[PDB]
This record gives C-alpha cells, sequence and structure tokens, in this order.
C-alpha cells in the first residue's frame, strides 16, 4: 500500500488536471484507492474513492466522487445554493451457493450534466440516463423467482418524468415431461410509480401459462405452442390525465387473451464441388404462423412497453412490443431462409439469411401513436437479412439490412469488415445507417423536430492498431458522420512498454454536447499520459485493447 | 442435387453426454440443456458412475453493452450488445477441444421510455443465451472431424 | 361490458357500451 505514479491530462473542459493515486489493502479481497483530482478551470480537488471487494455474496466495486465547490457551476448556475458535484457508483454481481443471485447496478449523479464535464470511467457522455437496479433471485433447475427494483434518472431536460418498478417480482416454473407436452408458467407482480406526483401509478399482476408440443426428425422440426395471458391492472392517480386527454384510463382493467403459434424448421444439404471438394451447403427454410387476438389497450397507460427492433432472428418473435402493456394483435406468417457453407472440417465459413413477415390482418393494439408514411396495413411489410462471411483466418465481414414497407425506405443497416492478425495488429471498417423515417416512427416528436436528431444515422468508422519493434504500439480511430459531413470521434494512442514500466499517451476529440443558442455541436479535446509499473506479474501486453476501449465509440472484435 | 439431412446435428458418439458448468441454474445452462433436449440428447448428472462419456464444460460469459452510434449532440443512438461464451468438450480418451460462441445484437436507446427500453434489453438477453446455445450445437461435429483427423 | 377472453376479436367502442 502506497503512492502510485501521479498522472496528468489536458482537456478543454477542465484545462490542465492531474491525478494523485493512493492505494490501500484493507485485508486481502478488499482494496481501495483514494485519488485527489486537481482541476484548474473548476479550481478545486475532486476526491475519487474506489473500493473493490470480493465476498461470498460475490464481487463488487464502489465509487464515490466528491467535488466540494465549482467555479464553472457557480457561473452558469448562479442561483443554486451550492456548486457541489458528486458521483456514487456500485456494481455488485454474484452467485452464492449456486442458487442465490445478487446483482446491483447503481449510478447516481448530482446534476444531469456530470458526464459531459468529468472523466468517463463507469459512465459516459453518450449515456442519456443513469440506472439504479437491485435484484435478488433464487434459482434452481426448474424454478426461479427474482425480486428487483429499477429506478432511472434522466439527463435530458425535455421531460424528466420516468417510471420505476418498486418492486417487481418475476416467477418462472418449468416442467418438461407432462406426457409429450412441455409446460411452463410465468408470473409477474409489478408496481409502477413515477417521479412526478400528477402522473398515474399502477399495479400489474400477470399470469402466463404455456404448453407446447415439439416434434423433430433428422431433417426437420415442428413446434406447436398454446399460451394464455391473464393481466390485471389497478390504476390510481388518474385525475390529471383524464382532465386533458380525450381517451380515458380505467382504474381496474382485466385482459385475458390467447396466443397460438406454429413453428416449422426445414433442413436440406448439398455437397458443393465447384468451389472446393468436401464443402457442404445447407439450405434451411423456416416458417411460422402466429395468431394473437385483438384487445383494446387504450385504457392502459404505456408504462414499460417499447417497440422492438426486427432483425432476422427478431422476425420470428411472438411479441411486437417488449414489456407487457402493449401487446399487438397478430395474424401473420413469417418465412425465412438461411444458407450455410461449411468447409471440409465441418467448420462454418459462410451464412446468409433473408426473411419476411406477411400480415393477414392489421397488427393493432387499440391506440396508434406511431406515424407512418403510407397506409400499408396488410401484406409483406417487414423484410430482414443478415450475413457473415469468414474469408480466411484473418479476415471477416458482417452485414445486416432491415427494410420496412411502411417506411418506404430501408429502416436500418449495418456492415463491418475486419482484418486481424493477432491481439495487436488490426484494421476494421464499419458502417451504420438509420433512416430518418424510422427516427420519425420509433422515437418521439421532438426527435423528428429538432435538428440534432432528425437526420438519422449514417456513420463510417475506421479503427487501426499497429506495433513497431515489439515495444511501441500505435492506435488510431476515426468515426465520421456523412449526413452533416462532420466528424463524431477521433482517438490516437502511443504506448511504449518496457520490462518494468509503460508510458501511454492518449488523444481524443469527441462530440460531447449541443449549443442551444448558436445551434451547432460541441466538441472537446483531451491529451494525456499514463505511467504504469510492470514486472510484478506476467503482464507483457502492449496495451492495445485498453487503448481501443478508451473512446466513446469502442472497438468490438468481429473476427 | 439437394437432399434431406439423413445425419444428425449432434454426433452419434455424443448422444449421451454430461453437461458441466460453474453455474448450473443459470440462463446459459438452461439454454444449453434445452437445446440438447430438442436434439434427443440424453444428459447425465455430474459425477456419474458411467465412464467413457463425453463432457461439456461451460466456461464464463462476457456480456457487453456499448455505444455503436451517436447523434449530432453525442448522446447514444445505437446500443451494441455482445455475448461471448467459452466451452470445452472433453472426449475422455482423446482430448479437450475448446469452442466459443459470440452473439451480436443491436437496439436503439430512448430515455423517455427508458424503463420500457430496459425491459427490451432483458428480452434481448433472454434471446442471446438461446442463440449462443445454438452455436455450441453448430460446433459439435467439427470436433467429431477433429476426432478423426487426430 | 361486452368482454372477450377467447379468440373473438374486440370491436370498436362507439356502437357498444
Ligand atoms: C393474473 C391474473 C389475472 C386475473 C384477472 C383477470 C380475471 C378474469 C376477469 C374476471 C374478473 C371478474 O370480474 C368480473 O368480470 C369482468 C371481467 O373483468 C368485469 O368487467 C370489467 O370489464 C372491464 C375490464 O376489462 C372494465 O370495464 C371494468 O373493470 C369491469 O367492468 C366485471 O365487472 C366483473 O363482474
Ligand atoms: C441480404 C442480406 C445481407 C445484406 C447485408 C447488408 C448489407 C448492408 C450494406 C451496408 C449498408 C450500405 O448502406 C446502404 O446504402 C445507402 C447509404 O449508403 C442507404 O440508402 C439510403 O440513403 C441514401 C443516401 O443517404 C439514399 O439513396 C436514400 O435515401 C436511401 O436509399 C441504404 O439504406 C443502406 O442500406
Ligand atoms: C484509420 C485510423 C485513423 C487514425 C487517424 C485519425 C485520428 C487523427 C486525428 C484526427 C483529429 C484531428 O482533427 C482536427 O482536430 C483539430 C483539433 O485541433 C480540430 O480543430 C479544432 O480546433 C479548435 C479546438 O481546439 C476549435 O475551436 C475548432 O473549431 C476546430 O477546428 C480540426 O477541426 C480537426 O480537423
Ligand atoms: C359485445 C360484442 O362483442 N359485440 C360484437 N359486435 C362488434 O361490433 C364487435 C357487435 N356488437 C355491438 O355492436 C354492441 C356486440
Amino acid at each position: 500500500s502506497g503512492f502510485l505514479i501521479p498522472n496528468a491530462k489536458y482537456t478543454t473542459t477542465n484545462y490542465f488536471e492531474f491525478y494523485l493515486p493512493y492505494y490501500w489493502n484493507i485485508a486481502p479481497n478488499m482494496d481501495a484507492t483514494i485519488t485527489p483530482h486537481y482541476m484548474h478551470r473548476r479550481g478545486n480537488i475532486m476526491w475519487e474513492n474506489e473500493f473493490r471487494y470480493l465476498s461470498q455474496a460475490g464481487a463488487g466495486l464502489m465509487e464515490l466522487d466528491y467535488l466540494p465547490s465549482d467555479k464553472v457551476y457557480e457561473d452558469e448556475h448562479p442561483n443554486d445554493d451550492s456548486s457541489r458535484r458528486w458521483l456514487f457508483y456500485w456494481n455488485h454481481s454474484g452467485v452464492m451457493d449456486q442458487v442465490w443471485r445478487f446483482n446491483v447496478d447503481y449510478t447516481k449523479v448530482s446534476d444531469p450534466s456530470y458526464f459531459n464535464d468529468f472523466d468517463n470511467k463507469y459512465g459516459s457522455s453518450t449515456d442519456g440516463y443513469a440506472t439504479q437496479k437491485f435484484s435478488v433471485g433464487y434459482a434452481v433447475q426448474n424454478f426461479n423467482a427474482t425480486v428487483s427494483t429499477k429506478q432511472f434518472q434522466v439527463f435530458s431536460e425535455q421531460n424528466t418524468s420516468s417510471y420505476s418498478a418498486e418492486p417487481q417480482l418475476d416467477v418462472n416454473y418449468y416442467q418438461n415431461d407432462v406426457g409429450p407436452f412441455d409446460t411452463r408458467i410465468y408470473g409477474q407482480a409489478v408496481h409502477f410509480v413515477n417521479t412526478r406526483d400528477d402522473m398515474p401509478e399502477a399495479t400489474r399482476v400477470h399470469l402466463e401459462p404455456t404448453i407446447n408440443l415439439p416434434l423433430s426428425n433428422n431433417w426437420g422440426s415442428i413446434n406447436t405452442e398454446a399460451k394464455f395471458l391473464a393481466t390485471h391492472y389497478q390504476q390510481t392517480n388518474l385525475d390529471w390525465y383524464n382532465s386533458r386527454n380525450t381517451t380515458k384510463l380505467d382504474e381496474s382493467v382485466n385482459r385475458v387473451m390467447p396466443q397460438f403459434k406454429v413453428d416449422g424448421k426445414m433442413v436440406f444439404e448439398r455437397d458443393m464441388e465447384m468451389l472446393a471438394p468436401g464443402y457442404t451447403q445447407t439450405l434451411e427454410p423456416r416458417a411460422q404462423y402466429l395468431y394473437v387476438p385483438y384487445r383494446d389497450q387504450s385504457d392502459i397507460y404505456n408504462y414499460d412497453s417499447s417497440l422492438l427492433q426486427s432483425d432476422y432472428s427478431g422476425l420470428f418473435r411472438d411479441r411486437t412490443y417488449g414489456g407487457l402493456d402493449r401487446i399487438a394483435s397478430a395474424n401473420q406468417v413469417t418465412t425465412g431462409v438461411t444458407s450455410r457453407i461449411y468447409d471440409d472440417a465441418a467448420v462454418e465459413r459462410f451464412n446468409i439469411s433473408v426473411g419476411q413477415i406477411y400480415y393477414f390482418t392489421e397488427s393493432r393494439t387499440g391506440d396508434d401513436n406511431i406515424t407512418w408514411e403510407n397506409d400499408d396495413k396488410t401484406g409483406s411489410l417487414v423484410w430482414a437479412g443478415d450475413t457473415y462471411w469468414r474469408i480466411s483466418e484473418r479476415w471477416g465481414l458482417r452485414g445486416g439490412i432491415q427494410y420496412d414497407t411502411r417506411l418506404d425506405n430501408v429502416a436500418t443497416s449495418n456492415s463491418s469488415i475486419e482484418y486481424r492478425r493477432d491481439e495487436d495488429r488490426l484494421v476494421q471498417l464499419n458502417y451504420h445507417y438509420a433512416s430518418p423515417e424510422y427516427i420519425q416512427a420509433t422515437l418521439p416528436k421532438y426527435y423528428s423536430t429538432a435538428e440534432q436528431y432528425k437526420n438519422g444515422i449514417s456513420q463510417v468508422g475506421a479503427v487501426a492498431s499497429r506495433p513497431i519493434a515489439d515495444r511501441w504500439s500505435i492506435v488510431g480511430a476515426y468515426y465520421y458522420d456523412t449526413n452533416a459531413n462532420k466528424q463524431a470521434d477521433s482517438m490516437l494512442g502511443v504506448q511504449y512498454s518496457s520490462c518494468c514500466y509503460a508510458i501511454r499517451v492518449g488523444y481524443e476529440r469527441k462530440l460531447n454536447g449541443w449549443d442551444n443558442d448558436k445551434q451547432h455541436a460541441v466538441y472537446d479535446n483531451a491529451i494525456g499520459f499514463n505511467i504504469e509499473l510492470r514486472g510484478l506479474s506476467s503482464n507483457y501486453g502492449l496495451g492495445t485493447q485498453e487503448m481501443l476501449r478508451s473512446n466513446i465509440l469502442p472497438y468490438q472484435n468481429t473476427l | 442435387g439437394w437432399h434431406l439431412r439423413d445425419t444428425t446435428q449432434v454426433p452419434s458418439t455424443m448422444k449421451v453426454m454430461i453437461l458441466d458448468s460453474g453455474d448450473p441454474n443459470g440462463p446459459l445452462s438452461r439454454a444449453v440443456r434445452n437445446q440438447l433436449r430438442l436434439n434427443g440428447v440424453e444428459l447425465l448428472d455430474k459425477e456419474t458412475t458411467r465412464k467413457d462419456v463425453p463432457s461439456l464444460r461451460l466456461g464464463k460469459v462476457s456480456i457487453a453493452k456499448d455505444t455503436a452510434s451517436v447523434f449530432r449532440n453525442g448522446q447514444t443512438a445505437e446500443y451494441q450488445m455482445i455475448m461471448t461464451v467459452n466451452a470445452t468438450v472433453l472426449i475422455p480418451g482423446r482430448d479437450i477441444y475448446p469452442i466459443s460462441a459470440k452473439v451480436f445484437r443491436s437496439f436503439f436507446d430512448n430515455p423517455q421510455m427508458a424503463l420500457a427500453k430496459d425491459n427490451e434489453q432483458d428480452m434481448i438477453v433472454k434471446e442471446m443465451y438461446d442463440r449462443a446455445a445454438e452455436q455450441l450445437i453448430r460446433k459439435l461435429p467439427s470436433i467429431r472431424a477433429a476426432d478423426i483427423r487426430s | 361490458a361486452c368482454w372477450h377472453w377467447w379468440l373473438e376479436e374486440d370491436c370498436d367502442k362507439k356502437e357498444c357500451a
């Protein structure tokens, strides 16, 4: 236990700042780090305390940041009583005695502009809200029961009201040998309460009994699943919503509704010889009929249901929305097909997948607040396609396209190509696109109104990392938005690694915020150095992946 | 020249097998147990009296959720969810063969219905384990090819 | 009034109470 090497950086938000670590072993499995952070523009010292523990309940990390005073928060907020800043973070995860599960994910800030001002270690400036979760569960092989508490704090100053589950109880029971049928049951009891006092609160009790018959062969499979959904709502604090909306929520809502689903998966093979001998191509059709009756949910507030994104494996879901408030009607068939190419060692080299949903009736739920650019209701409306090609042991490419006929445009698309020799040598190109029609559909009205959200997503990203002489590592990343012809992110990093020490110099220019006065984006720079000690262990890495995680758009490996 | 799959997805020497993990009541072990139940595979209890039976040891789970695109103000637009699953197959005369499974999923962030979005994220977690289990099934008989070439 | 639990579809509220 002692002082580490103090280390400095220069940002445009804090000007020149430095860290002075001190490390402490309380007892082995418990350590702590107390770090003064002197920042010059804010003109004070933030005290950053980390405390990591390992116990029988699991492994956890606690973080406490305290800035006693702020000149800048006194400048752009003169009317507040104090300019103090604080962060509290708690991440706990563990399984005790193989049946008890404890998970804590807690993050509370003093002010909604915290992560735009300070360092991004356990949060990010990209984050729009902070999470506060507790969950305790008991899980054995045929039964699980989890109680949880989910509270969120929203950073955006348009509407800070967000609902919370205080508490939520989930019960699952399974029994897979009732004749030829497999049965399961899922129950949920959840109390929804909002931060504002004029917004209506609820208590949901849900039961879901389910039977299914699976049959399988060497070449195909079929699965028939029958399901009930019983839901009781008790809704209170209903006066303010009913005083200003045309439709009326009721205080006691019963919703009992079936679900019938037939799934069928079909497999063909072929020995393909025109590419190479021994290669095998499998063609896999898949079909699905789903029928869900229509019940009117206009008398139910939307607390925890959001519209689900429909990829190729997301085509075959039995739920249009997540959660349990909005369950859309279904009279649909989903048809998809997947071609796979295996090599002579039965290792999968290529796959391509393309599918569609045909709707016989309109998927309606009682209220239709999502807008569409045309009135297409039935027919082939949603198309999806995925691809993955492993070109060699070093190359790989992924692709995904999602088209909606109701948007009259491709909804989302992504692609990536990656060359990778080892841990240290890599090039990756990636592309992301989301249409502004789908932004107008699945996101609320000020996103389609305000200029920083209404253009959709079209970014090209280039990541590279290269060593020199097995002691220098150079890392670069460039993410660029092609709609505005403006950059989103830049990152550079040069690290010299020796036998007992390592020096890392990092640079990042990032999108951080938006200026509401002059209507343009806000960029911040950061140049910094880190010195760490080697030789105490077998860590002879060049630090490439620790530099690849250091920006607001991280590296992930796509082979 | 297409033809029906006359063979099996799981090899015939892995028709009876032992499922081992460091968390047997987890969602991964439940997904792998379900996916071996759909292929007719008989599963034995851990530390059974039956020897020369091949084994599946499930390793650790890496779930990551990171920012994949930003808006013009730098707030997140796309959340990329990553699942990495490691496992080893013990053929108890021959060899230990390691396999992996990595699952890519993707969803928008919406703060204003954020609790809704997080239930969405839980549903995505409930899918990914299942998909990861399928990829482990799709890496069963290459080991059988590696059971011949060795 | 006019409640459904089985596979019959719900209908619109301006003709039924
Ligand atoms: C998870 C378990 C869910 C259990 C809840 C569902 C159980 C099935 C409903 C039977 C409830 C007994 O309730 C009896 O039947 C119906 C159906 O709700 C009620 O009728 C109700 O209709 C609707 C609710 O959808 C509302 O207008 C109102 O709350 C009430 O009129 C009757 O007023 C009552 O006599
Ligand atoms: C078959 C399944 C496998 C397919 C794999 C997926 C491949 C995806 C390719 C990567 C995406 C390329 O990007 C694709 O082209 C352009 C932008 O370049 C977008 O196209 C859109 O924007 C451009 C200009 O912004 C205009 O022509 C128009 O408004 C619209 O077509 C597509 O909607 C997108 O899908
Ligand atoms: C394949 C991987 C590629 C790796 C290489 C990519 C990373 C290389 C670094 C790119 C960043 C340099 O990009 C350049 O940054 C400077 C930083 O002063 C910006 O310059 C900026 O200066 C100041 C900020 O101090 C602002 O007032 C000004 O409006 C802005 O122009 C430039 O507008 C941008 O063109
Ligand atoms: C109570 C009920 O279900 N119905 C069926 N009808 C529909 O229009 C759906 C006819 N009807 C009324 O118009 C009141 C009664």
